[PDB]
């Protein structure tokens, strides 16, 4: 359950760094 | 650009990622301060650029992140399993570069959290779980299509 | 599930896509009579993916038709233009959404040239689609999720 | 040369949006 | 771009024009409405785009123009004599794409008038009259030089 | 003969208008 | 009428055009007044004619044209290239009698601007650029299909 | 290339003004 | 005075420039303060008087310049392509004694922007850029026609 | 284009170091 | 070029591949660091080049292989049988130059396995497995038909 | 017999990937 | 299984592939292939029917460039073996698999068909001989032999 | 010879694809 | 390539040209040309197959006045060679051409068909000899053998 | 001074050019660090000066040569053929002392390149190509007509 | 032939460079 909550939080930091980075 | 070269270069990008991000988050981890960086590498400036971009998108989730990594309580036995079990769900929705910086960023947050519970000298294995997850799960193949880690300086 | 497996299943995924997307458009002759494979799970793939973008593709129409007319895709530069647009779509990243936005580019360019006098080119669009996806890692993405049947 | 990109940029917004619904 | 290359391509550049121009002129003759179109040639696109750019200018002079073709009254024998004769003058001044669509428009108008006066199956000659004249009067060598019929797509 | 001059000069206008 | 008989009358047609139109304009260029013409030259009327019928049009665009080619500042080396290159784009859109005359006017515009700029004697080369561009782009064939330069006396 | 074009595109106008005095 | 001798002498002209000019801007880069300096050579004084006769006009244009190298962002691989290409145009207008101290001045900063961007151990290559560009583009010779760097 | 405005400025100081 | 020639040339192609691939892997087994090389043969150029193209693929498929060999437990007596049986099914479906290099990698992976597990001084036996398997199972013949091992430097 | 085969199929994968490099 | 056993056996797996792939194509002509006789009660016509089956999707696509390439080749009676041999050795230059052996059979089909269509009638026993003669001399029949023969292709 | 070579790589390609289909 | 070798080749080039042109003309009758038998596996049938198709587009602009000129000729079994010979020597009197050799075979076809419709049955073999015997005796076959033979025409 | 005197004198000029040029550069190929040098020969002073009088020019184009030598893929078998073809094209337009110094350095660059690519103990073969080329292509006679290699020390 | 030749003229260039220095 945790292992998952770790991925989706990181999706949000990734796609937020995304717009910043494109 | 061979995928093999991206993965060997990932050594430098991550080491320099940890060192250059730690240098900002410290303004501690002895292994990450004293962290050495090869000289005259582009993966050294690349490490520098990825650690400076989403600072706030990283300083925005310290509570939530350092809270879940503590109930999970990683050890030196299941570390890699968790690293790959978590990292699979990350790019399963899709690939971009922010999620590639998000993969690294977690290692810095793994290798460090782990360090704070007593696991000394573990920074060279977190460097390894990063290199031996990308090449084996097409993350080093995606980067190879674009040029390498240096292209990330745009 | 192999890349080859996804490449082949891609043929029906597209020809099976256009069909239900055209039908849902009306509520081209070559698109109404578009032959569909009997009893394939792929036949359904091409209509679930057709119904999901019904919102996002509803707005972006008058967008695209003006940009196509100025590009003027003939039978020659058709593949050149398809590979060059679709490459630039996936450089930034990949995701199921941009997978679906690539098949829409296959319905919209199929439909443009027919309106501009390219009778019977939908047979080359399908291959532009499948040959762009096998030589540019997009097929390898899908099979790694299980194949198109994962999209559902 | 600048039309091909303007197509792939919006084509990318259609994907980005559709992605939110699928996933 | 070869000379008669542009010649052979003139076969369906015309067949397209007449097809699309009649579909709009109505806004009749089943020799053209049924005029079979090839699959998957850019030469079909050329006949459609020129069909719809001249249509408006080809919408005023249709009263004055065909009034002449009666007083001329051309048959199935002098048809090529008459065709060449008028088209030799249409170019005796100066060449350009505007007049190249004016010859095809005469090709649409001669086809239409022969059916309407009892001449049946002669669209299969008003095509050939259009292809031979151009390869034997320096017009196909005018088109091949600028890239060909595809160059008209501007 | 004269009608002939008449068609060619029309299309000409039409052509040059196009 | 071979498109080559058009090729040699043009060495006589251009020279005439330059000269007879040089004098009307004076109302200079040594090389255009030295400029001699063969006698019983029927093609000399042509260059006299073509310089006339197009004078009141050519007395309008003389303003913006003296400043355009100087920014080009042709030389002895890139003069042919700029010639053939400017002239290819004048017939990519359509031929007619004015565009062929409007072509010769610019050789004069080039053969004179080149003299005021200090390229003595380049009057021979400008005549070739005309002939040479004309044979090698199907401009001389257009003239021999219609008869030749004599039929230009019907304007 | 812009000096070349505008020079040519200039020459078309006088070429169709002088064309009318001709035809 | 051979150009080659001018070229071999430039090595410590730059080090001393880079060493001594950094000591100015300071009152960091531990590659330029540690920068060992050769003993009892005029070239240590040559580079010393040119790093000082330039701190008026340079110390002002710093922000203007470094903002461009963060837009240019040079790497360990394109550094030579750039340095050659900047200094090449720098000198296609002409050559004077201001512009040679102006050249060495860009080596000071280029070797400093990449250090400040994470490119360690490159200060030894920035001297080479100077030493190579000058002989291969006739600057070791022009300096030799006077007597060497010593005339400075 | 960045390459030109680099030298352009470096020229400025240059002729000013003059 | 003979197949027997390719077979005797295979001793030095193999010996060198081991030397140079071990040498990058280190950036252990002393029988491969001390491995003698023949002076001035282009078969040492072959084994240096082939050691290097297997740089991406071979790094990935690493612990995957050692865990499978650990289950094999090849000894001095069943290793040639085991070498044969694996190698025989590698080429059952086909041959290409890349599969030829994968058969030198498995000779390297198995030469190293048994050293690390206590079979010392066996390097020269693994070499004959490679030479002998290749000469009885049509691999040398295939190579000789393409100009020899030297054709691989493309 | 069953471990043997998994070593052979993996060598095929490695081999066919290196072939794609040399052709 | 011997080499010449496979070489002898390629008469009927090729002749059969041809009849069956044509019968394939023509339900979606070369009467030499429709009226092709098929040896009674042999597993090699079993083998030819399976190989013709397997190879359609991949073929049904690349039927355009093949047509156009074989047209600019213009094989005749005299040069067709040389071209068959030159193309067939480049195909196995890089490697040998079972799909490339079926691919080889298909170009014997594509070739026998193009030359008929272009007026080379009753040529099917020579194309069959190219196929049988190339395999035996360029080691294709031996690769097939050290795997059971053609019958092994039925998996 | 340029044609003969283009014909041989289409045949490898159709060959390796049928290949993946057979194993 | 021998010019006497180009003589037997012409028997199958002409008979092939006849059959295929007739065939493509119909599909756009002389039943001696529908039932025309063709050598199996001869390149010369590929020649006659290609020579029929290149002339097709032009050979539909002139099908008329040819028809009406051969009517006032009124060829017979007796004068047809003579008229053939005299039409054919006048065709190559001003020059020889690959196209005039295809226009020679075409008049063989058009005269072979005129006489048939006009009641001269069973005459195709004499026409083929007019073509074969004219070409030998009037240096047309040597010209082609110098070019490489009839097969040179598949280019 | 005979051309055969220059021919036998050339082995020591080359061997010594290699030793001293490898030495400045290194400030690797241990066949060149441990390269023996004849005592008290003036020819060891000729190779020392020829090696220094190309230093700067030579490092300048170092990268172009390496990458051009890799596509050549010289072997033990084709290195002479390749040495001769490059060296006959070098002097086809002209002979001067610098070009003689450039034929030494290309003997040095081909010698080092094959070593780095795995052809060991081949230094002596490269010295023979140098010497046998020069004798058989008039470069020795050129030099003998000027006093020998010793004339170069100016 | 074409790789071969490029190495030769490179050698000429370095060879004529060094000459001027010793001359």
């Amino acid at each position: 359950e945790i292992i998952h909550k770790l991925a989706m939080q990181l999706r949000h930091i990734g796609d937020n760094i995304d717009h910043r980075m494109v | 650009m061979s995928e093999e070269q991206v993965a060997q270069d990932t050594e430098e990008v991550f080491r320099s990622y940890v060192f250059y991000r730690h240098q900002q988050e410290q303004e501690a981890d002895p292994e990450m301060v004293t962290l050495p960086l090869q000289p005259s590498s582009t993966m050294g400036q690349v490490g520098r650029q990825l650690a400076i971009i989403g600072d706030d998108i990283n300083r925005r989730y310290d509570s939530e992140f350092q809270t879940m990594l503590q109930h999970l309580q990683p050890t030196a036995e299941n570390a890699y399993e968790y690293f790959t079990k978590i990292a699979t769900s990350l790019f399963e929705s899709g690939i971009n570069w922010g999620r590639v910086v998000a993969l690294l960023g977690f290692g810095y947050r793994l290798a460090l959290h782990v360090y704070q519970h007593g696991l000394t000298g573990f920074l060279g294995q977190v460097t390894r779980f990063v290199v031996d997850f990308m090449l084996h799960h097409s993350i080093a193949r995606w980067i190879a299509q674009r040029g390498g880690w240096v292209a990330a300086l745009n």
